[PDB]
């Protein structure tokens, strides 16, 4: 009987799943678009902890000698200690840090950090150590302005909806919400320099895979 | 009712329906004798060789995605991504 | 907005739809005791502007029958008094996409 | 029960809550009573669920209600077809249950509108059906060397 | 068949269901059947002008028809038409037409319950056609006046007029192919005990469909173009080439016999009972006819 | 067992295999050719095909036509339906008029 009720909804090419009538059982499939085989568990960081420990994780002050980035991780480090307006930058990715915090903790009210997620970026990241050979002796010749405004490029790639209006642009914006959520706590500064110890050709590369990964998992308009 | 090469809004990567589609009505006409595009570089399957024809992107047919109230866009093969 | 403490009469509950365009609704107290709109279960719905439903519309290129439907002594379309016609917008969370809007026509 | 719950310094922690649980339902009275939560009140019948707090609560329920027999066996389905089934569910605004000549003859009278979107009317016509591999067409592409 | 068509070619992508008019069903005919025949002209075993060849379609190998020619073989079949001396009931539909005439006023043909019922109102906002029928058809069977003045929404100490008329309401019954009226004055006080029995003729139904308003049988599932509630009733009958036939001509033959001896007697004079059993027998050799054409498969 | 079933076919549906559900579920009850009026879809056109004359008499029209292939066994189900004054109108196009 469930085969009998569901057998006729199919995804259409505007990424909406209808029923032989036309209509609209959802605005688009699954809430996200996606597949559901190029989904995987994965944990959204910025939801657990104490607020030190997210804090001393995530938290970039170039206008502190205790907690800026420490040189050794970085060729520009010396350079950037003091600098107002880097300082800027960093100001606002970790005020976006602490608001997906918030922002899952209403969505997941009991804490449960592990959900499932298109594109495994924990695995790509270790695919780009394995890669480049990256010694964890070195400073990284990334810049500050290459991570964040880099990770905030690759976000306006991660597309499931194209429409030129913007109904569509806000639900392309929701649909890809929680994902956002688990790559800026992925890809944030600290992380990236003193965690992953990315060059500027991994983490280069790292971007491009993400992009491709998740444009790969979209489900596919016809499938029933 | 049609929708102009520009402002089209599907995807631009191609389906695994549509290259399935593809490839099964090429390789079709192939088994039918028809003239090949591309270089037989030994294949005597006729899938393929609709494989290397769409990796060679000489597949020259277009796929016309309706949308749910009539309208269209008209994506050809050449153009459409394949990953 | 009348709200009235146990009932109304099989008759006087006939002079309501009365005054046309000036409408009129009734409520039980205790329906009113407690906010059903705070409880968990029950996301944000938020009725749109006429212009906004040309939107959505236009957009999706929906006709109305296509759209999903909200009853007219639903819950909350009573408490935010809509008519038919009308199209909530409702935005729920949700543990795939974190946002998600959906739509209800009122029947 | 215990409860997650964020502790002052930002970790979850467990504290412990006194809950009720009973033997029939009466919601639209028992959220009324002084002393308990009404924002967290709950019940395994989603029916009443729908209403007194509306199809969107109703429809939660109900996917919480499927996704609790499917996990009480101990196996994991993907959120999203539980939600499509409940979607189908109550989609009409109420929770609708998912469970030949005279019928043409009807069609006849009330003239019914068949799309031809599903695979056995498809058949009888001799074509293939807009699912999957055939809900596009393939054209041959004159615009091309 | 294997020859050419210059017309384009395309794949059914909707079905429209709804009944055949008789005003379309004489527009698509080619012959009229009147004769009850195969072949013999006086005596000559070879075709006649009225059925079986009189344009539609032919064994005999001859590429032939009314210039459309191709092989006993690429020819469709064409459509022919009998006109029927009286309206008779598709079979199909009696247990409709009945309903129909439940919800109905059957003087005037205005439905029995509108807007300013309410319950009614709830009824006419169903979506679905079938289950708002459905649901009218419940509210209207009881209603045994077509009235006149109702109370309205608003200030009930008064009333307000509806398109009036007064005529109280048989109660229907099913009696085979025939309707079967029984009308009264109250339930058993004073005024009127014992009803007043009488058959609904064909006709009148026939009659009353053809009052109803657009808006009014719209509100009961019907359609203006596709189906209109008179189309339940034949006036006009198909007749299919012999693509569909395999002994259904043998049962065909039998409607003309009584539809000859319907009019030899309504041309005649004729008694009022006669006239009205050749009526009878025109419905069940109709009624037989396609309750047999339940022969799909 | 050792058939394709309602089961079956759901299969094959998931995957989206329509032209495996189409192959598998035909007749080989051949594809029969029928004209047929764009105004009223009813296979009533009148073909003409050596002089190249197509007519809906009724429709009172010569240009709005199509071809359309069909099983054999349709082409009779639809006509049993005009036997039984119902219209089993087959049109090409979805959106319509609006
Ligand atoms: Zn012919
Ligand atoms: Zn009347
Ligand atoms: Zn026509």
């Amino acid at each position: 009987r469930l085969v009998k009720a569901l057998e006729d909804i199919m995804v259409h090419y505007d990424n909406t799943t209808r029923n032989s009538l036309g209509n609209v059982i959802q605005f688009i499939y699954g809430e996200d678009g996606m597949d559901a085989a190029h989904i995987e568990k994965q944990s959204l960081d910025t939801i657990g902890g104490s607020d030190a420990a997210f804090e001393k994780r995530y938290r970039v002050d170039l206008l502190n000698t205790d907690h800026t980035l420490d040189p050794s991780l970085l060729e520009s480090g010396s350079e950037i200690l003091g600098d107002l307006k880097l300082q800027v930058l960093l100001d606002e990715e970790y005020k976006q840090l602490v608001k997906d915090r918030k922002f899952l903790r209403e969505v997941f009210v009991d804490g449960e950090a592990n959900w499932p997620l298109p594109v495994n970026i924990r695995r790509i990241i270790q695919n780009a150590q394995q890669t480049f050979h990256i010694d964890h002796t070195k400073p990284s010749d990334l810049t500050i302005k290459d991570i964040v405004l880099g990770v905030k490029d690759l976000q306006e790639n991660l597309l499931v909806l194209r429409g030129k209006n913007e109904i569509i642009q806000n639900a392309q914006r929701d649909a890809v919400t929680l994902f956002c959520c688990l790559l800026r706590s992925r890809l944030a500064t600290r992380r990236v320099l003193q965690e992953y110890r990315l060059t500027k050709q991994a983490f280069d590369w790292v971007l491009s895979n993400i992009e491709a990964q998740f444009l790969r998992s979209v489900v596919h308009p016809g499938e029933m | 009712k049609a929708i102009p090469k520009d402002q089209r809004a599907t995807t631009p990567y191609m389906t695994k329906y549509e290259r399935a589609r593809i490839l099964g009505t090429r390789a079709l006409q192939i088994s039918m004798n028809a003239p090949v595009f591309v270089d037989l570089e030994g294949e005597t399957d006729p899938l393929r060789i609709a494989m290397k024809e769409l990796a060679e992107k000489k597949i020259p047919l277009v796929i016309r995605r309706y949308l749910p109230d009539g309208s269209f866009e008209d994506w050809s093969v050449e153009e459409l991504i394949v990953d | 907005i009348f709200v009235y403490q146990n009932n109304i009469t099989p008759s006087a509950m006939k002079l309501v739809p009365s005054i046309p365009p000036a409408t009129i609704e009734t409520f039980n107290e205790a329906a009113l005791v407690v906010n059903i709109t705070h409880h968990e279960l029950v996301p944000k719905h938020i009725r749109l502007s006429s212009d906004e439903k040309r939107e959505l519309l236009k957009r999706y290129r929906l006709k109305e029958s296509q759209l999903p439907r909200i009853q007219r002594a639903d819950p909350v379309a009573l408490y935010l008094g809509l008519k038919r016609g009308e199209v909530v917008k409702i935005i729920r969370k949700s543990e795939t996409s974190g946002r998600y809007a959906s739509y209800r026509i009122c029947m | 029960y215990d409860r997650k719950v964020p502790s002052p310094t930002g970790e979850y922690v467990k504290e412990p809550e006194w809950v009720l649980e009973t033997d029939g339902v009466n919601l639209s009275e028992v959220m009324t009573v002084p002393g308990i939560d009404p924002t967290r009140i709950y019940t395994n019948s989603f029916i009443d669920i729908m209403e007194v707090l509306g199809i969107e609560a109703g429809r939660a329920a109900l996917y919480k209600e499927v996704y609790n027999v499917i996990a009480s066996d101990g196996s994991y389905v993907n959120y999203r077809h539980m939600a499509l089934l409940v979607d189908v569910m109550t989609t009409q605004g109420g929770l609708t249950s998912v469970t030949t000549v005279e019928i043409l003859f009807e069609a006849g009278a009330s003239a019914e509108l068949d799309d031809c979107r599903g695979v056995s009317e498809n058949v009888i016509l001799g074509q293939m059906a807009p699912i999957g591999t055939g809900a596009f067409d393939v054209m041959i592409d004159e615009e091309s060397l | 068949g294997q020859q050419y068509s210059s017309a384009p070619l395309r794949t059914v992508k909707e079905v429209q269901f709804g009944l055949f008019s008789p005003e379309e069903v004489r527009a698509i005919s080619v012959a009229k059947i009147r004769f009850p025949e195969t072949m013999d002209e006086t005596q000559t075993r070879a075709k006649i002008g009225g059925l079986n060849d009189p344009r539609l379609g032919s064994i005999d190998r001859n590429l032939k028809c009314q210039t459309c020619q191709e092989g006993m073989n690429e020819c469709p079949g064409h459509f022919g038409h009998i006109d029927l001396a009286k309206p008779v009931f598709h079979v199909g539909f009696i247990a409709k037409i009945k309903k129909v005439c439940e919800c109905v006023c059957m003087h005037c043909g205005k439905l029995l319950l509108d807007e300013h019922n309410e319950l009614m109102r709830q009824a006419l906002a169903i979506k679905d056609s079938k289950k708002r029928f459905a649901a009218i058809w419940t509210l209207c069977k009881t209603k045994m006046v077509c009235e006149t003045d109702v109370p309205s929404e608003d200030d009930p100490t008064q009333l307000v007029s509806r398109g009036g008329c007064g005529n109280t309401q048989p109660t229907i019954r099913k009696d085979g192919l025939k309707l079967v009226g029984s009308w009264k004055k109250d339930r058993a006080t004073g005024d009127a005990d014992e009803p007043e029995l009488r058959v609904l003729s064909t006709e009148e139904i026939l009659n009353i469909f053809k009052h109803i308003s657009v808006k009014d049988f719209t509100s009961l599932g019907f359609n203006e173009v596709f189906s209109r509630p008179e189309w339940m009733i034949l006036t006009c009958l198909p007749v299919p080439p012999p693509p569909v036939r395999p002994d259904l001509t043998f049962k065909l033959a039998d409607i003309l016999k009584a539809n000859i001896s319907l009019e030899t007697l309504e041309h005649n004079g004729a008694p009022h009972h006669a006239i009205e059993e050749a009526e009878s027998l025109l419905q069940f050799h109709v009624a037989t006819y396609m309750d047999s054409i339940r022969a799909r498969l | 067992g050792l058939r394709f079933g309602e089961m079956e076919r759901d299969c094959m549906i998931a995957h989206g295999a329509a032209s495996f559900l189409k192959e598998r579920l035909m007749e080989a009850s051949d594809a029969f050719r029928v004209h047929i009026c764009g105004i009223c879809g009813l296979m009533t056109v009148i073909a003409k095909l050596n002089h190249n004359q197509f007519e809906c008499k009724g429709c009172d029209n010569k240009i709005d036509i199509y071809q359309i292939h069909i099983p054999y066994a349709a082409k009779l189900l639809f006509q049993e339906l005009m036997a039984m004054n119902i219209t089993p109108r087959l049109y090409t196009d979805r959106s319509r008029d609006f």
